[PDB]
């Protein structure tokens, strides 16, 4: 590890300031310095790794929709032939999000998860390994293409079956998580209905325990709650 | 494309 | 040059597809190999190259802003004393942009200036190069800083002394170098005043030759006195 | 900050 002679108070400080400066990948590898130093991280600080990855991965993906759509084009009727380029830069660019999906998957996986026993930490690590797998399901289209699928799977219903037996219905990341989940039913499985029901429960499950929250967290899962109510009108 | 956080 | 082996065409190519993707590291990637292939640029490819480090250093500039200003609020009466963190990543983002600025110089070094004989490719090379001066002066302490400061209004000065021996007072590149060059005046060298009479000359010598231009080529020139205007407004 | 290209 390039971070290995940093302190670790040190890479989540300059983790914080790249976060401020919008340098996400250096947030990123400041975090995962920070993750290989082997201990088990704060709420704050798994905050801090999932905003540097998700900044990192969906720059990655926005850049990959771009120059897919771009090579779906080149490969119409009447289009002109332009060579290899199209697709060897679309591969460049898939090559390195599957690189950093790869990394965050093998943090989490060495050792994040296994030493997570609480149900904030764990949810968000399993709903985070769903996450990459899920990323790294949208550019497959090879062999292991169901396996990729089928891991995110496993990973969101491990993280979702936790959830509802530890969390209360409101809690933020008990509707994040079903938030992502039923997006991988939406647009990787196949499964909008199953999409549509899981986002419509968890948002009326949500509602109904809304009448034991201080303003605080009233505001924090009523956001997350809107994100739910926002697929669903866009489904329907 | 859907919401995800 | 890991872009060695890739053809010129297809490292223009890629260029574009980043550019279209916003992957402006890339794109100056394939951009230096462009130049490094050692044939002069078109229009259209001086302008890639410039597009390209122009958002790259963009970036690297306000991230440097960020830091630098936390930093200086450290030092101020009454601040709890972090550590040598800021400084060391604030140094750290300077340190690259540093060398982004000293690889663009290079490329112009070796060899982009000595073979450009025409006023449209000379003076926007000069300009860049007072550019890149006048980005590494922005961040320099040191001993070198008069000279860096004085490299940059020589290259500028270059570019301002061809542009209006063999440019319109409307062309683009003949106004955008004065824009830039009253911004060094005005930012760089402590020189309002001069940076105010160069922008309000420009924009009035514009004004009286629109007349002959199409409607396109009018288009290209107010964009730019916009800008001169804009400025002058700031800073009257 | 002033307007540059
Ligand atoms: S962890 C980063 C801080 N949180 C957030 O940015 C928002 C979106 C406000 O809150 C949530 C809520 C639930 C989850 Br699972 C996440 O995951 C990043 C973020
Ligand atoms: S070279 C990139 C294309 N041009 C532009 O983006 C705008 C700003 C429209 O035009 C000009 C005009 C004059 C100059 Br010197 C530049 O330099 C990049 C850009
Ligand atoms: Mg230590
Ligand atoms: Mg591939
Ligand atoms: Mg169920
Ligand atoms: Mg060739
Ligand atoms: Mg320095
Ligand atoms: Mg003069």
């Amino acid at each position: 590890g390039a971070m290995g002679s940093m302190e670790r108070a040190s890479l989540i400080q300059k983790a914080k300031l790249a976060e401020q400066a919008e340098r996400y990948e250096d947030m990123a590898a400041f975090m995962k310095g920070a993750v290989e130093k082997g201990e088990e991280l704060s709420n704050e600080e798994r905050c801090l790794l999932s905003v540097a990855y998700k900044n990192v991965v969906g720059g990655q993906r926005a850049a990959w929709r771009v120059l897919s759509s771009i090579e779906q084009k080149s490969n119409e009727e009447g289009s002109e032939e332009k060579g290899p380029e199209v697709r060897e830069y679309r591969e460049k660019v898939e090559t390195e999000l599957q690189g950093v999906c790869d990394t965050v998957l093998g943090l989490l996986d060495s050792h994040l998860i296994k030493e997570a026993g609480d149900a904030e930490s764990r949810v968000f690590y399993l709903k985070m390994k769903g996450d990459y797998y899920r990323y790294l399901a949208e550019v497959a289209t090879g062999d292991d293409k169901k396996r990729i699928i089928d891991s995110a799977r496993s990973a969101y219903q491990e993280a979702m079956d936790i959830s509802k037996k530890e969390m209360p219905p409101t809690n933020p990341i008990r509707l994040g998580l079903a938030l992502n989940f039923s997006v991988f039913h939406y647009e990787i499985a196949n499964s909008p209905e199953e999409a549509i029901s899981l986002a419509k429960t968890t948002f009326d499950e949500a509602m109904a325990d809304l009448h034991t929250l201080s303003e605080d967290s009233y505001k924090d899962s009523t956001l997350i709650m809107q994100l739910l109510r926002d697929n669903l009108t866009l489904w329907t | 494309f859907p919401a995800t956080v």
